[PDB]
């Protein structure tokens, strides 16, 4: 694979089975995910009823940035009391299930999409507030810089979404800026991570990909995040900034852009691993050419003619 | 000087001996077998294998007048082989009583006894008793401190030189009573009982090779430091008249042979025999016997088509891997008299780790 899926594959496949099934069996399944997230899927009252539940260490921050109204909008009737030990929970009934195979497909997708629907709330808060500031700035272009200056400090979101990261984002009348305060703690990933983060910034400075968000990088923080909690300049973090302009989150694009920006650091983490799998296949190619430099030291003798299994043979 | 390549053996050939008729030769392949080769018009043919050893054979020798072969191996045994009237060879185990491998063996000039060097810090001088039909071993052991790398006997039956890995060349009496006649009073001594020591000569590196002058009045020996030393003794308990060391510019010598009282051939890791000349005033390296010292289209065969593709595939490119300019392609392990009166070698032979057996005429 060249780029990560946005949804949890297991919940998609599992619900695609049970929504097709004529005869459901019971389940009890904890299921890990990226960024320290964890799902629990089980059938607690009946084989007929699936409870999907989510655990995520920063969910208390995400409830401040309006998460429950987004989840109640998406999951509606299926929302349930949080399972003990989990932050959020949804109860889907296989007999009360939607009618068509394309309703079943989009419900199995929507429920597997839970990690990026819970982590989307601060992005929708920023996109919908930039739509207000875009109208206020269009009412007075000389007031607009001061609306941006106050929204840069008053409307800023920060999510400590895993212990070696922070995502910080804020609206201004023409953009949403998002900064990843990103660190690789595993030292062989820190060494490759310098290459992967540097070549990521140097890629944006080429004619082919000018249509993308303006990425920027440093290792100290952008001036407008220098006093956020957990952001510290000395601790060998790197500060990848994306500036999403109004053209990067136009109504056709918003949902792909939210899905695609959250997965950023996870594609670099995956591609650092998948680059070791590349360097190895390129190393064992050079080893196989050093074989030729030693083979010229073996004196020429014909090894005797043998059958395919190595047993001796008597012809020619 | 001229080189003639007598045979190419399929495996390394640390040692060989030609019989007194020069009609057949024995040789030690780098396994527990010993090959016997015979003339085939101008060629040579494999006649028989001896195989009585348990482990790798280390050295072999063939008594001129009495026609018996003797063999050593890492199995710590020796065998003496003697011709039965029907044409085959009678093996006979010799109880060497060695705690570690046998390295190197020589028949004495009267062929009544033979000496075997060892890794066990000792040399087993073996002789035969018609009273018992045994071979019995006497251990020389007093001064020897490490593995024995080579032996040579004096032209009188008593004195034995040995090169040892403790960087020294020993001269020992191997007089065994009720085999030897009395030794003549001579430069090395006259009070001469078994294991009395006539010299403990120094070297810079391991002494690979030793050999007395044809007159017996000097010893030459050769170091892994790539020097040849010639020692001229005076009398017992007395310093030598000269201890001339000539240092070569080449890789080490492994074997050594007096051509006459004034000239020596030597050979080894340099892939080529060399000639040294001198006397008790001084010695110098004087010639290389190999012209390789100077470092000197048509239809195409199926085996040249197949090998030019197998070269492109297994190796870098089509082009052949070159020969060395010398006749031998690997270290020349042993160097042996072949023709001329004793003390005027006119031709000698050598056998290599590459498996070439070669005749050299001076």
């Amino acid at each position: 694979m060249l780029s990560l899926d946005y949804n949890n594959i297991f919940i998609y496949e599992l619900l695609t089975e049970r929504f097709s099934s004529e005869n459901p069996s019971s389940i009890d399944q904890v299921v890990t995910d990226f960024d320290g997230v964890t799902f629990h899927i089980s059938t607690p009252e009946e084989k007929t009823k699936i409870l999907i539940s989510l655990s995520m260490k920063c969910y208390p921050e995400l409830v401040n940035y309006g998460t429950l109204d987004l989840l109640k909008q998406i999951y509606g009737a299926y929302v349930h009391e949080p399972e003990m030990g989990y932050n959020f929970s949804i109860l889907i009934d296989l007999q009360q299930l939607p009618a068509t195979d394309e309703e079943k497909e989009q419900l199995a997708m929507s429920i597997s999409m839970l990690k990026r629907n819970v982590l989307a709330a601060p992005f929708h808060r920023a996109f919908t507030k930039q739509a207000e500031l875009a109208d206020l700035a269009r009412k007075d272009p000389e007031n607009a810089p001061m609306l941006d200056k106050q929204a840069t400090s008053q409307e800023l979101m920060a999510i400590h979404y895993r212990d070696e990261e922070t995502i910080v984002l804020w609206p201004e009348h023409d953009r949403v800026t998002v900064v990843f305060s990103t660190k690789f703690r595993e030292e062989t990933d820190r060494i490759f991570g310098k290459v992967f983060l540097q070549e990521f910034v140097d890629a944006r400075r080429r004619p082919a990909i000018q249509t993308a968000p303006q990425v920027l990088f440093s290792y100290d923080p952008p001036l407008e995040i220098r006093d956020i909690q957990g952001i510290q300049k000395g601790d060998d973090f790197g500060f990848v900034t994306f500036v999403l302009f109004e053209r990067h989150f136009t109504p056709q694009n918003r949902e792909d852009c939210i899905s695609h920006i959250q997965v950023f650091r996870n594609t670099l983490h995956f591609h650092i691993k998948a680059s070791k799998a590349y360097m190895h296949q390129r190393m064992r190619k050079r080893v196989a050419d050093f074989q030729k430099v030693l083979n010229r030291a073996k004196p020429d003798v014909e090894l005797e003619r043998k059958t395919a299994t190595g047993r001796s043979f008597v012809r020619a | 000087a001229t080189s003639q390549v007598l045979h190419i053996l399929p495996k390394p050939s640390y040692e060989h001996a030609f019989n007194s008729q020069r009609t057949e030769f024995v040789t030690t392949t780098a396994t527990n077998q010993v090959e016997l080769y015979e003339q085939d018009g101008n060629g040579w043919k494999h006649a028989r294998t001896f195989s009585d050893h348990d482990k790798i054979v280390t050295c072999v020798d063939w008594a001129p007048k009495s026609n018996r072969i003797v063999t050593c191996s890492q199995d710590r045994n020796a065998y003496v082989y003697e011709k039965r009237p029907d044409g085959t060879w009678k093996q006979t185990l010799v109880l060497l009583r060695l705690n570690r491998a046998a390295t190197f063996v020589r028949w004495s000039p009267n062929e009544d006894k033979f000496a075997v060097g060892s890794g066990a810090r000792v040399i087993s001088v073996c002789y035969f008793e018609q009273e018992n039909d045994w071979w019995v071993s006497k251990h020389l052991k007093r001064p020897l401190r490490s593995t024995i790398l080579s032996l040579d006997w004096h032209p009188n039956n008593v004195l034995l030189a040995a090169g040892c890995a403790d960087r020294k060349a020993y001269v020992l009496s191997a007089y065994v009573r009720d085999v030897d006649a009395k030794p003549e009073a001579s430069v090395w001594g006259s009070r001469l009982p078994f294991n009395t020591v006539c010299a403990e000569y120094p070297s810079g590196g391991w002494v690979h090779a030793v050999g007395f002058s044809p007159s017996g009045n000097a010893l030459a020996y050769a170091g892994h430091d790539s020097s040849v030393t010639i020692a001229y003794p005076s009398a017992p308990e007395q310093p030598p008249r000269a201890l001339i060391t000539v240092k070569l510019s080449q890789l080490p010598l492994r074997s050594l042979l007096w051509a006459n009282e004034s000239a020596i051939v030597a050979a080894g890791y340099n892939y080529s025999p060399i000639l040294l000349q001198g006397n008790e005033s001084g010695w110098a390296h004087t010639r290389d016997l190999d012209a390789g010292t100077s470092k000197t289209e048509g239809p195409v065969s199926f085996t040249a088509l197949r090998s030019t593709f197998r070269n492109m595939d297994l190796k870098g490119s089509s082009q052949s891997i070159s020969s060395l300019p010398t006749v031998h392609q690997n270290m020349i392990a042993t160097l042996r008299p072949y023709a001329g009166t004793p003390g005027n070698i006119t031709a000698f032979t050598s056998s290599g780790t590459d498996g070439r057996v070669v005749l050299w005429t001076l």
